[PDB]
RNA sequence: UGGCGAGAGACCGAUAGCGAACAAGUACAGUGAUGGAAAGAUGAAAAGAACUUUGAAAAGAGAGUGAAAAAGUACGUGAAA
RNA sequence: GAGUAGGCAGGCGUGGAGGUCAGUGACGAAGCCUAGACCGUAAGGUCGGGUCGAACGGCCUCUAGUGCAGAUCUUGGUGGUAGUAGCAAAUAUUCAAAUGAGAACUUUGAAGACUGAAGUGGGGAAAGGUUCCACGUCAACAGCAGUUGGACGUGGGUUAGUC
RNA sequence: CCAAGGUGAACAGCCUCUAGUUGAUAGAAUAAUGUAGAUAAGGGAAGUCGGCAAAAUAGAUCCGUAACUUCGGGAUAAGGA
RNA sequence: UGUCCCUAUCUACUAUCUAGCGAAACCACAGCCAAGGGAACGGGCUUGGCAGAAUCAGCGGGGAAAGAAGACCCUGUUGAGC
């Protein structure tokens, strides 16, 4: 359950959405702009992306896709506003946000620490194609779950010896200099 | 930002020269908000029913040169939005609307 | 706040098209609970619903 | 097998790549071969275009058929407001070509020039040249210095000189600064004038006299995508052609089994960096003088401006040139006249031009009259 | 090589074995004659998740049941593309 | 001491079968995963770690529906193309309130339009079969949306001596 | 099957009354090339396999109407007002 | 009479960008040339030229592009209509 974290699961809260009517590839792309983030910064990004301010930069998925001059800010040319993709997640950061409060983290050094968007069973559906032929119309779902941790500085510090092996030529070697 | 009632024209020909004739005055529509939004600062505008009327009196394609209009800055309720204030359009009633100046009406 | 069988009832009741069909705007809550078509000939009698009078076709460019 | 009937090819192979001209200035790559006899002057100067009016003017030509007849000619008008001195840069000789070795400006650079080297300006703190106008705290140390290596090194001078936008009719404020060669006396005498000539201004009277040769040099209009019967001009396929008439039919064979550079392609033209040579210079006008439209011939007190004003533009309030013919780029463009690279005496130059009436008719439509005193005499006096 | 009742197997083991291990000559196609699928496994036992909190809700994070929820009625194991 | 077609020999691996190792195994069988290890020229074998939960193996022999990359192979699943092509014919929508978590699409009001009585009107035939109507409701469907519906859940409804 | 007013020879086309819909994914911008509509100075088939496509002509009233003919026609010939 | 000399301009709907929804054909691996040799016309081989992420709108040179076990011709001790 939940994909590899290498966070401590008694600083951290997650949030699921299982089985969700997302287009996966505009979904996947949201989860990879947010990442990373502080949770406040990421949420308020969210809301100016609903309002064409910012961009979510498509970076993966990004073929025959307008180029915009919102996407300059991600070093990008290609980038989007996926209204109902940005939408689920923010159902799913505010929620993972409530049951990190409902623990006891401090809400201010909450950043979103693991996100991922794996594909749902495709829901299936038929178009009708020219000579009478049959087509698949298939939706792409989405299986997003994230974690948020507190941030922690003062680490490594790490790790190991300079455990020596030497040679009767070399110990010598540093006998003479020691004796200079 | 304060609650206030001004009356200005707009001259609605230079804001639908060469536009498609079955969308001229829902542009007109669309141009009367951004017009509202300009002057009153207000990303919320609320057109009355009977500027809806005096806009499309003429039919899709024969909205009226120049338009004076009232346009009411107005202290916000019903589920506070992110602005504090909207801004209320309506239209003042006069037989030959040209040659005015925008005024305040208190 | 599904008036269609209250508009339909109207047309029906008074004897018109559902074009001549005048529901009150403001008095929204009781065309709701009108049910029956003795609730809607009712409803005509206190001016709830009207005729909505015909679109005139004058013949006096004809003359 | 061959064309079958052969015909020369469509476009100028010359004129590529068919793209944006990286800048909007017109970008003079060469300037005249820079005389060393002759007292030192500028070469090319900066100016607006305005617009294009109407000319008349007698036609000293024997052996044409038109010797002593009034001919129409068409012109355009460059608005010339005084160009500002604030710079000079030295160029070294090398075996890679000319390199800039340094430049040095004047302490003094107007808001104008300094909104140059600003995009989001009126947010800044507006801090450009703050350091190097502070280097003329003493008896200018630094500049002296950079002066006399100009002076010892750099076998070309060059000026740097800006617009004066306020003067014009546009709605920029942000002076379109350009190099300009000075070809002179000894490179001790260009440093000296470039010094000498900080924080001034330079008019177009003392660069360009009348009946002397231009080299008019600007972007083009724009057009955008400009499909392939447009930017070449090829032919129009046949009414029965499927898939379009508007395009050019066969590309190339196989072998080479690519598509050529030399084959008539769609994609954006027009906005492209032209110079246009021998434009006979017909009038420089002063801003300091009305009857300025007034010929030796006329004498009515109007000014080249028509009336209801250069439609697009303005009025032009300032010194400017008016020029034969077309020259490229737009109205409200920014253009750069150059002097001829040689002398050209092909008789339609050494042919001293002398004006006999310019057109002052309201051409943002068919204007009748020349000026609002002609108007009320032929009319009149109704109803105001 | 049918019907009924029984014993069996160096047979097959859910794409195999009968078309059918399942409400199979069923669903479904074609006017008709006829054509004719896919589809087994939670756990010993439902103990099928009380109760708390975010969300309008689906559900989430807890708490719990369980020998295991890396068994949640999308259920043994859970490969590869 | 080469080798296609081809022959022959020696082995490796699989489903079962007889015999044996008083074989291994819920203190974990088999299966699967393993930039860990060892053996074998090789087919392959053996071991460690993980997951898992009920069987399986060595050896001497018997037997065969016994080993896959190709068959425009079969069935099932999956991709790249690709968030691409596109969702552009039937002139056209717009303002407000209400409802609701949510409204371009729902209800009402108000405009502006169209069909123009050889109609986008009002009935019927054949055909369908409950689609009719009410309430509740929106996971699926209506190639956008959805509070709406010919959808979904539960009900109600078709009266003849003359048709 | 029933079938209104006006223009008009008219159940033609165009506009309205009764009655019915306002349903066909939307928002923005107006590059190329398309698709469906148009216009073009002068020339007038020179284009082209070929006048393909489009243009021109058009209702009504009066005038006039040839060769040829199976004596019925041609005929709205043509050409005008 | 834009069929043409000789093209130009305009309108609407596309295309284009956005929100939503979202296929298919095809696909050994793939995708820069020149010559050479070679199943006698190479994306890959040899020798050169060279070669810098990610890409958007167009385009119709090439991929001996895609569609279909050539229907023409021959063979077959294969058939059918006549």
């Amino acid at each position: 359950r939940y994909g590899a974290t290498s966070t401590n699961p008694a600083k951290s809260a997650s949030a699921r959405g299982s089985y969700l009517r997302v287009s996966f590839k505009n979904t996947r792309e949201t989860a990879q702009a947010i990442n990373g983030w502080e949770l406040t910064k990421a949420q308020k990004y969210l809301e100016q992306v609903l309002d064409h301010q910012r961009a979510i930069p498509f970076r993966r998925f990004n073929s025959s896709i307008g180029r915009t001059a919102q996407g300059k800010e991600f070093g990008v040319t290609k980038a989007r506003w996926p209204a109902k993709s940005v939408k689920f997640v923010q159902g799913l950061l505010q929620n993972a946000a409530a049951n990190a409060e409902a623990k006891g983290l401090d809400a201010t050094k909450l950043y979103v620490s693991h996100i991922q968007v794996n594909q749902a069973p495709k829901q299936r559906r038929r178009t009708y194609r020219a000579h009478g032929r049959i087509n698949k119309y298939e939706s792409s779902p989405s299986h997003i779950e994230l974690v948020v941790t507190e941030k922690e500085e003062a680490v490594a510090k790490a790790a190991e010896k300079k455990v020596v092996r030497l040679t009767s030529r070399q110990r010598g070697r540093i006998a003479a200099q020691k004796r200079i | 930002k304060d609650v206030v009632t001004r009356e200005y024209t707009i001259n609605l020909h230079k804001r639908l020269h060469g536009v498609s004739f079955k969308k001229r005055a829902p542009r007109a529509v669309k141009e009367i908000k951004k017009f509202a939004k300009l002057h009153m600062g207000t990303d919320d505008v609320r057109l009355a029913p009977e500027l809806n009327q005096a806009i499309w009196k003429r039919g899709v394609k024969g909205v009226e040169y120049r338009l004076r209009l009232r346009i009411s800055r107005k202290r916000n309720e019903e589920e506070d939005a992110k602005n504090p204030l909207f801004s209320y359009v309506e239209p003042v009633l006069v037989a030959s609307a040209k040659g005015l100046q925008t005024v305040v009406v208190e | 706040a599904n008036l269609r069988t209250q508009k339909r009832l109207a047309a029906s009741v008074v004897g018109v098209g559902k074009r001549k069909v005048w529901l009150d705007p403001n008095e929204t809550s009781e065309i709701a609970q009108a049910n029956s078509r003795n609730a809607i000939r009712k409803l005509v009698k206190n001016g709830t619903i009207v005729k909505k009078a015909v679109t005139v076709h004058s013949k006096s460019r004809t003359r | 097998s061959h064309r079958k009937y052969e015909a020369p090819r469509h476009g100028h192979l010359g004129f590529l790549p068919r793209k944006r001209a990286a800048s909007i200035r017109a970008r003079v790559k060469a300037f005249p071969k820079d005389d060393r006899s002759k007292p030192v002057a500028l070469t090319s100067f900066l100016g607006y275009k305005a617009g294009m009016t109407t000319i008349v003017r007698d036609l000293d030509r024997p052996g044409s058929k038109f010797h002593k007849r009034e001919v129409v000619e068409a012109v355009t008008v460059v608005d010339t407001p005084p160009v500002v001195v604030v710079g000079v840069v030295g160029y070294v000789e090398t075996p890679r070509g000319l390199r800039s070795l340094t430049t040095v400006w004047a302490e003094h650079l107007s808001d104008e020039v300094k909104r140059r080297f600003y995009k989001n300006w009126y947010k800044s703190k507006k801090k450009a040249f703050t350091k190097y106008s502070a280097k003329y705290a003493q008896d200018g140390a630094g500049i002296e210095r950079e002066l006399a290596r100009i002076k010892k090194y750099a076998s070309v001078v060059r000026v740097l000189v800006h617009t004066q936008i306020r003067k014009t009719p546009l709605a920029q404020k942000k002076a379109h600064l350009a190099e300009i060669q000075l070809n002179g006396g000894s490179i001790s005498e260009k440093v000296d004038w470039a010094r000498e000539h900080f924080e001034k201004t330079v008019a177009v009277d003392s660069v360009f006299e009348q009946n002397e040769m231009i080299d008019a040099i600007a972007v083009t209009k724009g057009h955008g995508f400009e499909g392939v019967t447009h930017r070449w001009g090829t032919k129009k396929l046949p009414r029965k052609t499927h898939r379009g008439l508007r395009k050019v039919a066969c590309i190339g064979a196989w072998h080479p089994a690519h598509v050529m550079w030399s084959v008539a392609r769609a994609g954006q033209r027009g906005y492209h960096s032209r110079t246009s040579i021998n434009h006979k210079i017909y009038r420089v006008g002063k801003g300091d003088d009305e009857a300025n439209g007034a010929t030796s011939f006329d004498r009515t007190k109007k000014t080249i401006t028509p009336m209801g004003g250069f439609v697009h533009y303005g009025e032009i309030k300032n010194d400017f040139i008016m020029v034969k013919g077309c020259i490229p780029g737009n109205r409200k463009r920014i253009v750069t006249l150059r002097k001829s690279l040689y002398t050209n005496t092909s008789r339609k130059a050494l042919e001293e031009v002398s004006l006999k009436w310019i057109d002052t008719a309201s051409k943002f439509g068919k204007g009748r009259f020349q000026t609002p005193a002609e108007k009320h005499a032929f009319m009149g006096t109704l109803k105001k």
